[PDB]
């Protein structure tokens, strides 16, 4: 690893600098280096890891969508033949995206998940596993696709089971997990009714627990609840 | 369909 | 070159796709490949080259500025010692920026400028030479700095001399050259009065020639004239 | 000082 010679603490410091500079590929590489030191990650460090890779894969996903739309239009009747270039370049972006997803999944498997015993860490990592399989599913074609979809589902379901047993219904990790699993149902699994049910139940159970919270915790939870509401408005 | 918001 | 096996026309097609996808590092690599085919570039192709590298170096410059500001604050009295990491990471970004500038300068020198005989192409390339030396100057420390500043100045001055002889005062290339050379004077050469004089003279001579233009040419020229005015408002 | 606009 190119980061093998750098101190763990220096990697974390530089990840924070890279975030401030909006250098997310650098941020991700620093955080990968930190994970590969072999120690467990703190809450803050888990968030740095997530932010870094979310921003990298988010740019790739957006690019893929642009290119896929151009490719689909090329395949309409009356569209002039333009050669292999759109497909080739879509495939290039796709392969790079898959590579980033495989890198994240690899970190989770070696060895973040197996060392994570506390509910906050275990749920966090299992949610990430679901998310990165979901991104793989977005570009998958076939029943290859089926096994990827099932991997996402399984990770999300294990995270949900732990979160319901171990965390309050307002916990931001639990809420963001439920939000993302509802998106999985709607966008990936062709299960809009399951998506809507999950978002509704999650919102309502969180609303009933807000009275327990401090001002600052209330703000954190209500931010995510608003996203559940925004999806329900789009979907109904 | 794809416009649904995931966690930030 | 990694692009040596790809057709020139395919490289140009993919550069356009990369622009649509906001994949500017890819766009730049495609355009570098196209230049290295050895043929001269059309007007459209020159613009693709410029857009690609402008966006790459622009992200690097923004990151450098963030990191430089953090480093300067670290060196204030009362600032706690935090080790070498801010300097190291600023230096990393700086070296990558310098590398992109050296790549562009290398394309211009081998062999875009020497093959460019028409005023539109020659001025375009000489302006680019000035711009990329200017970006090198922004991060240079010393009298190393002096020779870089002089290289920028010389390129801009040769471009200005050609543009004044061969192009109308409303030509967008001529206007953007004058705009950038005025920024050079203000930001790099410590010559605010020269910057203001140049911006004023350029604006006024363009205003006097707008009557010659079509609606669409008028729109193109007045867009850049507005930037001259915006700088004059900041500087006076 | 550095806020001056260059060509887009
Ligand atoms: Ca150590
Ligand atoms: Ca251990
Ligand atoms: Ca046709
Ligand atoms: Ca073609
Ligand atoms: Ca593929
Ligand atoms: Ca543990
Ligand atoms: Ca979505
Ligand atoms: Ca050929
Ligand atoms: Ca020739
Ligand atoms: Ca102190
Ligand atoms: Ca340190
Ligand atoms: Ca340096
Ligand atoms: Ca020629
Ligand atoms: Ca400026
Ligand atoms: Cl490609
Ligand atoms: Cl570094």
């Amino acid at each position: 690893g190119a980061m093998g010679s750098m101190e763990r603490a220096s990697l974390i410091q530089k990840a924070k600098l890279a975030e401030q500079a909006e250098r997310y590929e650098d941020m991700a590489a620093f955080m990968k280096g930190a994970v590969e030191k072999g120690e467990e990650l703190s809450c803050e460090e888990r968030n740095l890891l997530s932010v870094a890779y979310k921003n990298v894969v988010g740019g790739q996903r957006a690019a893929w969508r642009v290119l896929s739309s151009i490719e689909q239009k090329s395949n309409e009747e009356g569209s002039e033949e333009k050669g292999p270039e759109v497909r080739e370049y879509r495939e290039k972006v796709e392969t790079e995206l898959q590579g980033v997803c495989d890198t994240v999944l690899g970190l989770l498997d070696s060895h973040l998940i197996k060392e994570a015993g506390d509910a906050e860490s275990r749920v966090f990592y299992l949610k990430m596993k679901g998310d990165y399989y979901r991104y793989l599913a977005e570009v998958a074609t076939g029943d290859d696709k089926k096994r990827i979809i099932d991997s996402a589902r399984s990770a999300y379901q294990e995270a949900m089971d732990i979160s319901k047993k171990e965390m309050p219904p307002t916990n931001p990790i639990r809420l963001g997990l439920a939000l993302n699993f509802s998106v999985f149902h709607y966008e990936i699994a062709n299960s809009p009714e399951e998506a809507i049910s999950l978002a509704k139940t999650t919102f309502d159970e969180a609303m009933a627990d807000l009275h327990t919270l401090s001002e600052d915790s209330y703000k954190d939870s209500t931010l995510i609840m608003q996203l559940l509401r925004d999806n329900l408005t789009l979907w109904t | 369909d794809r416009s649904g918001y995931s966690s930030p």
